[PDB]
């Protein structure tokens, strides 16, 4: 089946160096683009780096230039991020994520695992109510992400991405470009909303639907997320 | 392309790394030699091309191989029983055909003018306008033993050679060259298959390259 | 014994092919052409569009 | 034309009508370049891409001749070092581009017989051959088609080396290839009578013939400057000889086309198609 | 005994013939001389989908009428997006041989075929992300000439050993088998209601199948040789021919006649391919001389030319929205007319 593992994460003395592998099985690994994702201790997450198909095109978040280094090996199935002179301020947890680009397609469908690295001691901004919201099984509940830049192309696409982290787990795909429901997840998901104000909606919410909710915009680099809001009985 | 997402220039870049492996298979797969393999029923299809499956890698049959270098592939459509006319334009473009007919049927039912009448209708068609004929004659050793009881002139009323191998062959090759009605474009080349290992593949070797050699020459001198 | 049944065969399927009802040529035509007519203006080969909306810009 | 520099002037007073042979001339050139180039390179042939460069470089050399001289015609006050740097350049340039090409084609055929990058660093090469004389030290160190100096290194070297490396070279690797070629085809098949065999032919030949007087008289200049004063028969030879080039060089840049419709059957009638 | 046989079955022809003959007291050019013409077509190309190496043989549109997918000699099968010219896939086949193609109304399979006598059926959704064989069906005796989607589960094909089929592809068997041709099946139309279809033969005739029931219904006779292509008319209750005779046909099933021939006298190559507008207004056809005409199909008048191929048209397809008109060739181009 498919999966994604990584390794090479441990405690760092500050100002070292370190090297970080995901390896990959069950898929055609050459025809994808890989990003790297971290998130920090007690926070939500943020897009790291990213690499094309075929090693054309890479791009690197404002805060790593000149530091991180991405790369991969197709014929080992294997991603590699080089980091050096590790700040403080990366202590986080790894992740590798798959994503493929044609008409049709859903980038960020599956997540890896994710490794724990311990460093020793423009933009479009989307925004959240982050308050924790409670719930009980049975009804229905909104959760709404609205942009400062307009979200909706010339193409008439709108470029919204929703995920969903339960807890203790990695984030797992939901709604692709504002509307589309992905492959195996059931249908009491909707999403909608204009340009600049997006909605998602649960219908007969369960008990396994409790977690954190993050919105996500693919409209231009750098790719940025929303702070996150949280369901919980 | 400045108006483009972020999707759309990945989406064009699959499309370029599409082109570019679409491009380097069509020039891998220019550099192969094909040919048509043809007969009249049961004439020795079989043991050619069993005798020139020198190495190894119902509908249509294929044979791919190698000698000096140079790799072949050879069709074979004697298990197509439907109309002739309605695919035969796939076939135009070949390198050369390879027509089988066997010596020994000149007085068993004759079968040999069946295998006139299929020379006459493939090799004055109007796709194969150019097309070169490689032309094998089996069982040679089955009409040497069956020439001297059974007279040559049971096939052919205006015969008046001797009843020996030697005349005989000449004559019936003759009879077989003696179709073309245009001499000036393509050529026929004879061999009387013999038992001897190699002999065969290298015949096809030399007809093949001298095609090649004259089509070069050919085209390339139109300016 | 096989041309005799391909024939017993041929002439079932004949008999079964004659014993439809038949309209006349002129309703069908009008018919025809009557669905030609009421569909005029969703044709877009017949009366090109404006190139505002019009895909293949 | 100019006092000061005080050269072509005797041809180009008597110059009359000149500007109808460049009319019928570059109707040529730009007629052959529409040909090749709306027909899909005519299959897409590369050999014929560089033919239709060497109508490219035919052309510039009328451009260059009339429009300068008409300057000079409106301007007349024009100094020796600068209008003769600038039509200098053209002349010499059109003269390697036309070479490269030419030696290019013979191997588009040779390569066959017997068994745009490289048209960008072609374009680049010839470009830069013309490095020395093109645009330096006006008028002192290029002669104004023809002489220089009546009255040192840097021009005896740059003369052998156009003398020696714009001449000898295509007359020997076009003859050399046409020869092996047409020894090899007539083994294999015997074609000898073939339509492009003769159009490299006349090409050389053509080629030969009309560039012979103008390199005649450099070499004749370089020599008897290098050697003796001998101001009388210098002088005459040189007079004679760049006096009737440079009217050869112009036409042969002007009519080189007209081989290509005159010899070539298939270019002829898709020439007649196309118009 | 068989000459009683012979007889019946004469006696059923001229039967036929004449109750057929009994209810045509009017033409349809009769009915249809007071409508006002159609005027001038003309049509411009739009884009231009480059990228085979050898001769196209077959092509198909997708039901959104963006995406398509075209096969030919080189060995590949390429999915085209028509807006931005892009590639989405590119398959590779097993055999290089192939005469058909077609799309799924529900955009998830392709199928294949060709001279290996085996219909192929590929998966384009697929958790690995490449698209991989999904099954090959095999059984009949002769080149396969055209196949045609019914649901994601259904198939019918037709074949040049005088048959047609229906399959089962989850299972891989044939359900049921319609014979009663006495030549090769060139062509195949399916109802827009998926109850019936035609067939169009090498022995100048064309046949009216039952799904349901493997049963002929009736028989359409008129051309005079080797009838190529077949289509319905939009409404469901007429179809056209396309044959050797470089000759159209307009058929009528109510009727059980023939209504109009488009034929011209400039005109003496075959037609490969037939295509009807959005409205039924206008009949496109494909033929060897490298043109495609635009017919009037209610006055049977000439009322547009494309002229933008150098070799054989051998494919021709409309929209589902008709907003475009799509041309293969074997000069291996695809072309964009609107």
């Amino acid at each position: 089946d498919v999966q994604l593992v990584e390794s090479g994460g441990g405690l760092v003395q500050p100002g070292g160096s370190r090297k970080l592998s995901c390896s990959a099985s069950g898929f055609a690994f050459s025809s994808f683009g890989m990003h790297w994702v971290r998130q920090a201790p007690e926070k939500g997450l943020e897009w790291v780096a990213y690499i094309s198909s075929g090693s054309g095109t890479i791009y690197y978040a404002d805060t790593v230039k000149g530091r991180f280094t991405i790369s991969r090996d197709d014929p080992k199935n294997t991603l590699f991020l080089q980091m050096t002179s590790l700040r403080s301020e990366d202590t986080a947890m790894y992740y590798c994520v798959r994503s493929i680009y044609y008409y049709g397609s859903s980038p960020f469908d599956f997540w890896g695992q994710g490794t724990t690295l311990t460093v020793s001691s423009s933009d479009i901004v989307m925004t959240q109510a982050t308050s924790s919201v409670p719930v009980t099984p049975g009804e229905s509940v909104s959760i709404s992400c609205r942009s400062s830049k307009s979200l909706l192309h010339s193409n008439g696409n709108t470029y919204l991405y929703w995920f969903l982290q339960r807890p203790g787990q990695s984030p797992q795909l939901l709604i692709y470009r504002m509307s589309n429901l992905a492959s195996g997840v059931p249908d009491r998901f909707s999403g909608s909303g204009s340009g600049t104000a997006f909605t998602l909606t649960i219908s007969r919410l369960e008990a396994e639907d409790v977690g954190v909710y993050y919105c996500m915009q693919h409209l231009e680099y750098p790719l940025t997320f929303g702070a996150g809001t949280k369901l919980e009985l | 392309g400045c108006t483009l997402s972020a999707e759309d220039k990945a989406a064009v870049e699959r499309s370029k790394m599409i082109d570019r492996n679409l491009r380097e298979d069509g020039e891998k797969a220019a550099r192969e030699v094909k040919l048509l393999l043809l007969g009249a029923g049961e004439s020795g299809k079989s043991t050619i091309v069993k005798q020139m499956k020198i190495i190894h890698e119902t509908g249509i049959v294929e044979t791919h191989f190698t000698f000096k270098d140079l790799h072949f592939k050879m069709f074979d459509v004697g298990g197509q029983r439907s109309e002739r006319k309605k695919w035969i334009h796939c076939f135009e473009g070949v390198t050369a055909i390879i027509f089988c007919v066997a010596l020994s049927d000149y007085d068993l039912v004759n079968r040999m003018h069946e295998s006139m009448k299929l020379f006459d209708s493939i090799c004055n068609n109007k796709w194969f306008t150019d097309t070169s004929i490689i032309l094998f004659l089996n069982k040679k050793d089955l009409f040497e033993e069956k020439i001297k009881k059974s007279p040559l002139t049971i096939c052919y009323p205006e015969y008046a050679g001797s009843n020996t191998y030697e005349e005989a062959a000449a004559y019936i090759q003759c009879q077989f060259e003696d179709l073309n009605k245009r001499k000036d474009t393509k050529e026929i080349y004879t061999h009387f298959t013999c038992a001897t290992d190699t002999k065969n593949v290298q015949f096809v070797f030399d007809a093949v390259t001298d095609v090649i050699i004259k089509n070069n020459l050919k085209d390339c001198g139109l300016f | 014994t096989a041309s005799i049944a391909q024939a017993r065969k041929l002439v079932e399927q004949l008999k079964m092919e004659a014993n439809i009802d038949r309209i006349k040529v002129s309703k069908a035509a009008a018919d025809l052409m009557a669905y030609c007519e009421a569909h005029a203006k969703e044709d877009p080969l017949l009366t090109p569009v404006p190139a505002s909306e019009n895909p293949f810009r | 034309t100019l006092n000061s520099t005080e050269i072509y002037q005797l041809f180009e007073y008597t110059r009359l009508g000149v500007w109808l042979m460049c009319i019928v001339g570059t109707f040529l050139n730009v007629l052959v370049i529409t040909t090749i180039l709306y027909y899909r390179r005519k299959k897409k042939s590369p050999s014929d891409t560089y033919i239709c460069n060497l109508a490219v470089a035919d052309l510039l050399i009328v451009v260059g001749l009339p429009f300068f001289l008409e300057y000079a015609k409106h301007h007349p006050k024009l100094s020796r070092e600068v209008v003769c740097s600038g039509l200098n350049a053209c002349f010499y340039i059109c003269l390697f581009a036309g070479v490269c090409f030419l030696i290019n084609l013979s191997m588009d055929r040779y390569c066959v017989i017997v068994w745009t990058c490289w048209v960008v660093i072609f374009w680049i090469l010839a470009v830069l051959m013309g490095m020395p004389h093109y645009l330096m030290y006006s008028h002192t160190n290029n002669e104004c088609v023809g002489e220089f100096a009546n009255e040192g290194w840097f021009p005896v070297f740059l003369n052998t080396k156009v003398n020696i490396c714009g001449y000898l070279a295509p007359i020997a690797l076009m003859a050399y290839t046409y020869n092996r070629m047409v020894r090899f085809i007539i083994n294999y098949v015997g074609k000898w009578h073939m339509q492009t065999l003769h159009v490299l032919l006349v090409v050389v030949v053509s080629f030969a013939s009309f560039w012979f007087p103008f390199n005649l008289a450099l070499f004749l200049e370089s020599i008897r400057l290098l050697a003796g004063v001998y101001n009388d028969t210098l002088q005459n030879v040189i007079i004679f000889c760049l006096y009737v080039g440079q009217f050869l060089a112009y036409v042969r840049a002007c009519l080189n086309p007209g081989i290509y419709i005159l010899v070539g059957t298939q270019m002829r009638k898709d020439m007649w198609t196309t118009l | 005994e068989l000459d009683q046989l012979r007889q019946e079955a004469e006696q059923l022809k001229n039967q036929i013939r004449d109750a057929r003959k009994a209810c045509a007291d009017a033409t349809l050019s009769q009915i249809t001389n007071n409508i006002d013409p159609v005027g001038r077509i003309q049509m411009r190309t739009r884009r231009t989908l480059r990228g085979h190496l050898a001769k196209i043989y077959a092509m198909h549109w997708g039901t959104d009428s963006r995406l398509l997918v075209s096969a030919s000699q080189d060995g590949k099968l390429i999915i085209w997006d028509s807006y931005t010219t892009n590639k989405v896939h590119a398959i590779p086949l097993r055999s290089s041989w192939v005469m058909t193609c077609a799309y799924a109304p529900s955009g998830n399979y392709v199928a294949c075929g060709g001279l290996d006598n085996i219909c192929s059926i590929y998966n384009l959704k697929t958790r690995e992300g490449n698209v991989r064989v999904s099954r090959e069906l095999a059984g009949h005796t002769g080149y396969l000439s055209c196949c045609r989607f019914l649901d994601d589960n259904q198939i019918v094909t037709s074949s040049g050993d005088t048959t047609c089929a229906l399959w089962d592809i989850e299972t891989g068997q044939q359900t049921t088998t319609f014979t009663g041709h006495t030549g090769d099946v060139m062509s195949l139309s399916l109802a827009p209601d998926t109850r019936l279809f035609v067939s169009g033969a090498c022995d100048a005739s064309a046949k009216l199948w039952d799904v349901r029931e493997g049963m002929c219904r009736q028989t359409f006779t008129g051309h005079e040789s080797d009838i190529n292509a077949i289509c319905f008319f939009p409404n469901g209750n007429a179809f056209a021919t396309g044959s050797d005779d470089a000759t159209c046909r307009l058929f009528d099933l109510r009727a059980d006649q023939e209504l109009m021939t488009y034929s011209h006298d400039n005109i003496i190559c075959g037609i490969t391919s037939v295509s009807f507008s959005k409205s039924g207004r206008l009949l496109l056809a494909g033929y060897d001389d490298f043109n495609c005409n635009v017919w009037d199909a209610l006055k049977a008048d000439r009322a547009g030319v494309l002229a933008g191929h150098d070799n054989r048209v051998s494919c021709l397809g409309v929209t589902d929205d008709g907003m475009a008109v799509a041309t293969g060739s074997w000069d291996s181009f695809l072309k964009i007319w609107n």
